[PDB]
RNA sequence: AAACCGGUUGAUCCUGCCGGACCCGACCGCUAUCGGGGUAGGGCUAAGCCAUGCGAGUCGCGCGCCCGGGGGCGCCCGGGAGCGGCGCACGGCUCAGUAACACGUGCCUAACCUAACCUCGGGAGGGGGACACCCCCGGGAAACUGGGGUCAAUCCCCCAUAGGGGAAGGGCGCUGGAAGGCCCCUUCCCCGAAAGGGCUGGCGGCCGAUCCGCCGCCAGUCGCCCGAGGGUGGGGGCACGGCCCAUCAGGUAGUUGGCGGGUUAAAGGCCCGCCAAGCCGAAGACGGGUAGGGGCGGUGAGAGCCGCGAGCCCCGAGAUGGGCACUGAGACAAGGGCCCAGGCCCUACGGGGUGCAGCAGGCGCGAAUACUCCGCAAUGCGGGCAACCGCGACGGGGCUACCCCGAGUGCCGGGCGAAGAGCCCGGCUUUUGCCCGGUCUAAAAAGCCGGGAGAAUAAGCGGGGGGCAAGUCUGGUGUCAGCCGCCGCGGUAAUACCAGCUCCGCGAGUGGUCGGGGUGUUUACUGGGCUUAAAGCGCCCGUAGCCGGCCCGGCAAGUCGCUCCUGAAAUCCCCGGGCUCAA
């Protein structure tokens, strides 16, 4: 008798004591880097740093037939959007991945790392009000997380 | 009466999500609703003639559809396995035959082969006159005298000539012909068969086939003898 | 500006059209207008314009780039009974309107009586 | 992230509760710019009462009549009131009844019916009638309704034959696992079809401009009757599965079964005549309480717990309470009927209507709630040969802090300011807000594309003694007022109250009270404890239950492995793709 509804996909992210020192301070380090907005932002790339982390553990736990299939497509995809750099390594390399590598590919990242803009702040008002071209398309959410691929198409008007 | 989108059977080719909330029902014709598709559903996605129902419905009152050598103008008739499928204005003939992918397909075949359908003998009645009826998987009959109707038992394939009303050709079901899976997981299976569990029900038998040396099993209910090693009509 | 290109063309005999499909590329333009694809296809193809129906006119986000599904009728009476009302009273111009106009008052009529 | 932290002591180790931190659901407070996706909204409250409107029609290719325009061959077209066919038993709403063959899964009907539709075989001969619209009159407040005349049918009826039912005897034969079945034969009794109708074209004949038809035939097409099967819908049956209470222990008497009958479409104590004493129960009857069942949903690392098991899909039941029937393939019928109960409404007092658990809407209740809006374009359905028509189903938007997603409320440099806020200066951009055009849309709106001015139009909520991030800064009060989930403060120097300044958390949100989960190994299967903290019956005999020595042989029930038919869709996990990414 329920009915199905949306969740918050930042939750996995979500820390559940928000009032720890240490933990403000290395949050507050990372908006102030990458130029966030808030904290749903920051716990939106670790939900996703939570998927990349927890799927590798399951394939690591199971069996040696039933992880062939999925091992190297995983690595492979994993490789083509940016968060890794060898498609190639063993899978237990990839629990160690490290949230930075998935905020790196961030589209306001990438126009500040691109030398594109003077700051990050900069570059997050590039791309909001619609300077910053991918592919030739105007791309305005500067939270979209470019793949390798689209990388050296990143233009300004 | 209706038919609501979720209770749409799973195969047919139409997103279950988007679109509205009802779907075209066919009208009891000479099928069965789990395994029939509408004629306005394959005008509209198989076929991708008509963008619209209203348009569906346009092509089918014109009479441009020909389901086995009767034009019907219902756009809810069924249609179903080896039914033969002929578009006037184009020339177009397919014959729905079984698929791996989508369980049930728009094949097209030679125009020689049009007026022939396989019909699998469903079983038989004595009727008036002690005549023999024979009555086929889609619900199709055929009144035969009793000698003749002696020697076609229930799981026989049979030829039948739809411009003649005839049988053509008899394919008793006996091991080591080519069968083709016509219902259940293992469907669009072509392969020999090869090997039979007998149970107490016979439509429930447990039946091997085999391609080299592919080997699916399902009961003798499902599945519809096709030949010998040469398939009689296209059916892939 | 506006570059024009027939995208596809799906020959119907069934319908008795052939609907094309058309890509409009219009950088730092404005979407074109329905008449002017119709205008394009009619001398691209050779018909007149009456015997062309443009459905609808798509445009990509962030770029001056469309879609449009066009349905080109060999014979416009028959295009008239196929049609949607509103689809001739975006292309036909006036005739549509009245067509239109016309189905109105026959909706008017049938509504009161059944009152 | 498989997590702990506060508090019983002078201090300590425990036990054990209560609190904090998190997610979701309801209601509420303060605040509130934009967009996208979504099956969010009087459910958790009375199945309480209702003004008003809209909510099922369609067919002239079944039928006659009337009217208007046109034309001569035999009519064309438009319209009207009707008869007639089919549909209105689908669709929409709600959650009272129900602890039950209701629901779920897996099987049956060899004990059954089914209009529309599909296939095979066969048939369509003879003869009659009535009633509407209409015309001449009405009656009545209205609802409704009377008499005479008169034209038809795919309207109704008769006759024939086919066919059908029963009883009885026989059989090679069929189906099927198995014949009280099908087929064939014989005897009798009994019931008992049809619309060759419409259209198109061709032929011929009768007839006449006061007719614009009628007749025979042929073909095409849409139809009608019978037999068989299928299909669909439905009636019925079975095995098993899913709440609490013993401060509920005996219950049942058509009750349990048998035989013979009636009724039913069909089996049955369904009902009836007779016969027996059986049937259920501590493996929990009976009684009470609660509840529509499922797909599923919230929460947790999981086992599990809970139902927010409201919204979407499937099944069920209901239409103010309780009953009973007509028609029909199907109802004992939400916008049909009749009766009782209980309301209300109009009335000319003689009557006649009505019950919104339909879509809007009003009152009422409550902590708590939307427009008396637009369209049949999409998705479908009924009707039609078709064209097309209709549809508060459905689609569209409005309102609403409904869920999720993407953003803004500026950017760069400089000075003052503190490295902050803020102020000012110089340069930049226009997401966004505003105006306009194209596109979109049934039409609008929003979206998208393009153009103009412009920094210009846009931040709150809760907190700073510990838990727990944030002030031993200042003013005021002086165990008063106030705070406080717990611990605990305040009685003159208050980091806890009221204020200023300042800082902290999150941010178009943030809080308060509730409910569930985690918390919690405080429900313990995983996985607790019982000497003394709560907890071994005062002791023993034993029924059900649970648990049980060794070896050999058999079966293969459990169990294990493979495969098949299944376990609706949606929801869930993984992978690919398409919306700018996202949802
Ligand atoms: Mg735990
Ligand atoms: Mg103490
Ligand atoms: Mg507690
Ligand atoms: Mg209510
Ligand atoms: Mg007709
Ligand atoms: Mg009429
Ligand atoms: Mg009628
Ligand atoms: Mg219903
Ligand atoms: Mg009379
Ligand atoms: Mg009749
Ligand atoms: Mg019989
Ligand atoms: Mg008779
Ligand atoms: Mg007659
Ligand atoms: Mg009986
Ligand atoms: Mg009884
Ligand atoms: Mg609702
Ligand atoms: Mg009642
Ligand atoms: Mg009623
Ligand atoms: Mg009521
Ligand atoms: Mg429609
Ligand atoms: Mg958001
Ligand atoms: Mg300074
Ligand atoms: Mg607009
Ligand atoms: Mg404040
Ligand atoms: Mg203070
Ligand atoms: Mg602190
Ligand atoms: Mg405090
Ligand atoms: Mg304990
Ligand atoms: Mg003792
Ligand atoms: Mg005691
Ligand atoms: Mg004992
Ligand atoms: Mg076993």
């Amino acid at each position: 008798g329920g009915l199905k509804k949306p969740k918050k996909k930042y939750l996995a992210g979500k820390p559940k004591k928000i009032w720890n020192k240490q933990l403000l301070l290395e949050e507050l380090q990372l908006m102030g880097e990458y130029g966030l907005r808030n904290k749903k932002e920051l716990w939106l790339a670790r939900a996703r740093l939570k998927w990349i982390v927890r799927r590798a553990r399951a394939l690591l736990s199971m069996t040696a037939e039933e992880r062939a299939p999925l091992e190297v497509p995983f690595k492979e995809k994993l490789y083509k959007m940016g968060f890794i750099e060898d498609p190639n390594v063993p899978l237990d390399r990839i629990l160690s991945l490290d949230v930075r590598a998935i905020l790196e590919r961030r589209l306001q990242t990438l126009v500040f790392r691109m030398g594109l803009a003077k700051s990050i702040h900069h570059a997050r008002q590039l791309v909001v009000h619609g300077h910053v071209l991918v592919a030739g398309r105007r791309v305005t959410s500067p939270g979209f997380l470019v793949p390798r691929e689209l990388e050296d198409k990143i233009t300004i008007e | 009466v209706h038919l609501r989108k979720s209770l749409a059977p799973y195969w047919w080719p139409i997103p279950r999500k988007a679109g509205g909330v009802w779907a075209v029902r066919p009208s009891t014709g000479p099928h069965s609703l789990e395994y029939s598709l509408p004629l306005a559903v394959v005008v509209r996605d198989v076929l991708r003639y008509a963008k619209t129902l209203r348009e569906a419905r346009y092509i089918i009152s014109r009479g441009y559809i020909k389901v086995d050598g009767v034009v019907r103008k219902d756009y809810k008739f069924p249609i179903g396995l080896m039914d033969v499928v002929e578009i006037v204005p184009t020339g177009e003939i397919y014959r729905v035959v079984p698929d791996e992918a989508k369980y049930y397909d728009l094949k097209p075949i030679p125009s020689s082969e049009a007026a022939l359908k396989p019909l699998r003998v469903e079983g038989k009645t004595a009727v008036s006159g002690g005549r023999i009826q024979l009555h086929f998987h889609d619900g199709r009959n055929l009144i035969l005298p009793p000698d003749v109707g002696r020697q076609i038992k229930t799981f026989d394939t049979v030829v039948y000539d739809l411009e003649n009303k005839a049988i053509k050709t008899h394919l008793p079901l006996r091991l080591g012909q080519l069968a083709v899976v016509t219902h259940g997981g293992n469907i669009g299976f072509v392969g020999q068969f090869f090997e039979v569990v007998w149970t107490l029900k016979r439509r429930q038998s447990v039946v091997a086939l085999r391609k080299g040396e592919e080997v699916r099993r399902t009961i003798l209910d499902y599945i519809m003898v096709i030949g010998t090693e040469a398939p009689v009509v296209k059916i892939s | 500006e506006a570059q024009f290109n027939i995208l596809s063309l799906r020959e119907n005999k069934l319908l008795g059209r052939k609907e094309v499909l058309v890509e409009i590329l219009h950088r730092k333009s404005s979407t074109p207008t329905r008449q002017s694809v119709r205008e394009w296809l009619a001398k691209q193809l050779g018909v007149e314009v009456d015997k062309i129906f443009v459905r609808k006119i798509k445009t990509e986000y962030g770029i001056g780039k469309s879609k449009a599904e066009v349905h080109v009728y060999t014979d416009g009476a028959l295009a008239r009974v196929i049609e949607p009302l509103y689809i001739l009273a975006r292309n036909l111009g006036e005739e549509g309107k009245k067509l239109l106009e016309e189905a109105r008052k026959r909706r008017n009529e049938r509504r009161e009586k059944r009152r």
